[PDB]
RNA sequence: CGUAAAGCGCACGCAGGCGGUUUGUUAAGUCAGAUGUGAAAUCCCCGGGCUCAACCUGGGAACUGCAUCUGAUACUGGCAAGCUUGAGUCUCGUAGAGGGGGGUAGAAUUCCAGGUGUAGCGGUGAAAUGCGUAGAGAUCUGGAGGAAUACCGGUGGCGAAGGCGGCCCCCUGGACGAAGACUGACGCUCAGGUGCGAAAGCGUGGGGAGCAAACAGGAUUAGAUACCCUGGUAGUCCACGCCGUAAACGAUGUCGACUUGGAGGUUGUGCCCUUGAGGCGUGGCUUCCGGAGCUAACGCGUUAAGUCGACCGCCUGGGGAGUA
């Protein structure tokens, strides 16, 4: 359910260093990571109605963490999401 | 929730006294002693403990007399849905005179008695019995 | 301060959660009692006991199982005190007005046995009058006389006494009681933990109450 | 609001409501005093005047309110910075009919072909319709086709509910456990909103063995538009899209905290000469039973219908009506 060196690779690539695992932008980053990834997996299927469940979940936590940080530190928000290729 | 944490201390009292449980304990906090305080200046608890540091520990002693429990009746009153704020000439006596009123004020948590000797009121956060 | 050469404790899983401060058992699934607050319950048991008993002692030990009866009728039964060691008549302290003349038909029978009325009517009636007697005798003897009401009550095995007992708790009569670890204790005003249905912690504390109602004033 | 009226079939989640823990600050809520104001009459209290009273009247009291000023800082709210227990993230693993897609297997039924065999078979309560000398049924052999997956199998297991059982691969959701590390209240609930949602039913193509609404035939019966029998269309199957309801039930909304026990089932994991097929613990899930307590009773009972809190849905006699 991603992989652990491609899950490793995106805490490396948005905390302080690896194990800076649960940093917001980590999480935030390897969601989206996912949610993208399963896009195709949804893309075929589509009647796949329970794992959607899972996608949606993704989504609405992974929003209610960006929402926290725009309200702590707005300037690592729009870095973020920007960076993370979202918002629109 | 834990959204209201003074009500877990009441019911905490409430049901271990009907279990006829010797202590009790549960995460301290800067109000729940002041209340414990009080409750033991009134002697309806034995005697308090707060033994923490970073992760703070409020710890009871329950009292029993005859058979019974001290506490023959302890319920909350404010609460984060509803508060309630009392001025003095409205202070609420609990059994008449007998039994107490745990009341919040410019001037610390006191007794309704107390309060009412202050010569002030506030939030009259529970009441014991 | 142990006396009890082997009643330690008794009874496996049945244990009632209330018996717990009187347990710090384990051994092979089966917990053995506190051994040392047994004892300090003889203090106040054969104390209040016999306190009540020079004050004048009236006791009724009642106590059954088919395997323990008669080892009541005994300086139990003897001494200053009255005794039931059979199938507890229910109602028989709460009706003692109904079977006071159960009495009156026991005496006025064995006041007849070797005395009055016996060895005539039929060849029939006999031991066919003496199957009335040898029932109404067993359940129906620490009554005979009782001149002095029931006062306290010693009982064996407390929930298997859960009658008797429970009568008594109505009628205001201190009931002290050996309590088993699956025993429910609190129907008794003088608590006994240990064992209650080996023929020792019986005998033992059983035998040791007659002998502390026995003498108490001289 | 389990069974009397009443928990939306289920889920996510905006607004909103509620929110662990420390310190500082703020002083809106809250609290305090002062001051003004709150018309008179009325009401009430103590008097006074009519022969009493009703009535009239003096004076207080009351007007529980509002507003201004000044103060109090515990609680709530605002601001600031924290904190680690709530909540997440990371590592390894475990169980699983969790979802979606592609393969594939044997047992059977029906059908086709053939061998053998020959007068019945089938069916019911009894029969008859039906089927068989163009040879049925029975029996053996080969073949085609759809549908469902015996035994495992179990108060067994998964899922939010609906619901999900042969085997295999592929994609994928959730849960739990052992450690430790990172985030640092990031949470709970949610009107409106959106998604999902048995079976039936609808749309287009397809598919069709067995079952079977409708329909036909035979029976039973006073009647038989039924129950039984012989047939059998839709449908039941697949793809795409609809519909959005069920006693969608635990007839019990979600989350969190606290409160005696006993016997199982299931599933992780720590420790012990592993030296017993184990032995002692420690989580998750579950079944029966039972204590306080709760309940009209029945019953519930650490998986509460007990003791408490946060939020939401809903009830207010029966019928009329979930109708217009
Ligand atoms: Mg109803
Ligand atoms: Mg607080
Ligand atoms: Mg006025
Ligand atoms: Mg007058
Ligand atoms: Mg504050
Ligand atoms: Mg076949
Ligand atoms: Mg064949
Ligand atoms: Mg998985
Ligand atoms: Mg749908
Ligand atoms: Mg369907
Ligand atoms: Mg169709
Ligand atoms: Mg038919
Ligand atoms: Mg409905
Ligand atoms: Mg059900
Ligand atoms: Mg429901
Ligand atoms: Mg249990
Ligand atoms: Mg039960
Ligand atoms: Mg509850
Ligand atoms: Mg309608």
């Amino acid at each position: 359910s991603l992989s652990t060196e491609a899950t490793a690779k995106i805490v490396s690539e948005f905390g302080r260093d690896a194990n800076d695992t649960g940093s917001t932008e980590v999480q935030v980053a390897l969601l989206t990571a996912q949610i993208n990834h399963l896009q195709g997996h949804f893309a075929e299927h589509k009647k796949d109605h329970h794992s959607r469940r899972g996608l949606l979940r993704m989504v609405s936590q992974r929003r209610k963490l960006l929402d926290y940080l725009k309200r702590k530190d707005v300037a690592r928000y729009t870095q973020l999401i920007e960076r993370l290729g979202l918002r629109r | 929730s834990m959204q209201d944490p003074i009500a877990d201390m009441l019911t905490r009292i409430r049901n271990g006294q009907a279990a006829n449980k010797a202590a009790v304990t549960m995460p301290s906090s800067k109000l729940k002693v002041a209340i414990a305080n009080v409750l033991k200046e009134e002697g309806f608890i034995e005697d308090f403990k707060v033994e923490g540091d970073t992760k703070p520990e409020l710890e009871l002693t329950l009292k029993y007399f005859q058979g019974k429990a001290v506490v023959e009746s302890i319920q909350r009153v404010s609460r984060p849905g509803l508060r309630i704020y009392k001025r003095k000439d409205e202070l609420p006596k609990v059994m008449a005179g007998l039994g107490i009123a745990v009341v919040s004020t410019s001037k610390g948590v006191m007794t309704d008695r107390a309060a009412r000797q202050a010569g002030l009121g506030g939030e009259i956060i529970c009441y014991v019995a | 301060m142990l006396k009890a050469g082997v009643h330690f404790g008794h009874q496996t899983r049945y244990w009632n959660p209330k018996m717990k401060p009187f347990i710090f058992g384990a051994r092979n699934k089966v917990h053995i009692i506190n051994l040392e607050k047994t004892v300090p319950m003889f203090n106040e048991a054969l104390a209040e006991l016999n306190k009540i008993a020079s004050r004048k002692g009236k006791i009724l030990f009642v106590g059954t199982k088919r395997a323990a009866s008669e080892a009541v009728k005994d300086a139990a039964l003897s001494c200053d005190q009255f005794f039931v060691n059979h199938r507890w008549l229910g109602g028989m302290l709460t009706n003692w007005k109904t079977v006071r003349q159960s009495i009156k038909r026991l005496k006025d029978l064995e006041t007849q046995s070797q005395d009055g009325t016996f060895d005539k009517l039929t060849k029939k009636e006999a031991l066919m009058r003496t199957r009335e007697l040898e029932k109404l005798e067993n359940s129906l003897g620490g009554i005979k006389d009782m001149g002095g009401l029931p006062d306290a009550l010693f009982v064996i095995d407390a929930d298997h006494e859960h009658i008797a007992i429970k009568e008594a708790n109505n009628l205001g009569i201190p009931v002290f009681a050996i309590v088993d670890t699956n025993s429910d204790p609190d129907g008794v005003d003088f608590v006994i933990p240990g064992n209650d249905d080996a023929i020792r912690a019986v005998t033992l504390y059983l035998g040791a109450v007659a002998a502390t109602v026995r003498e108490g004033r001289s």
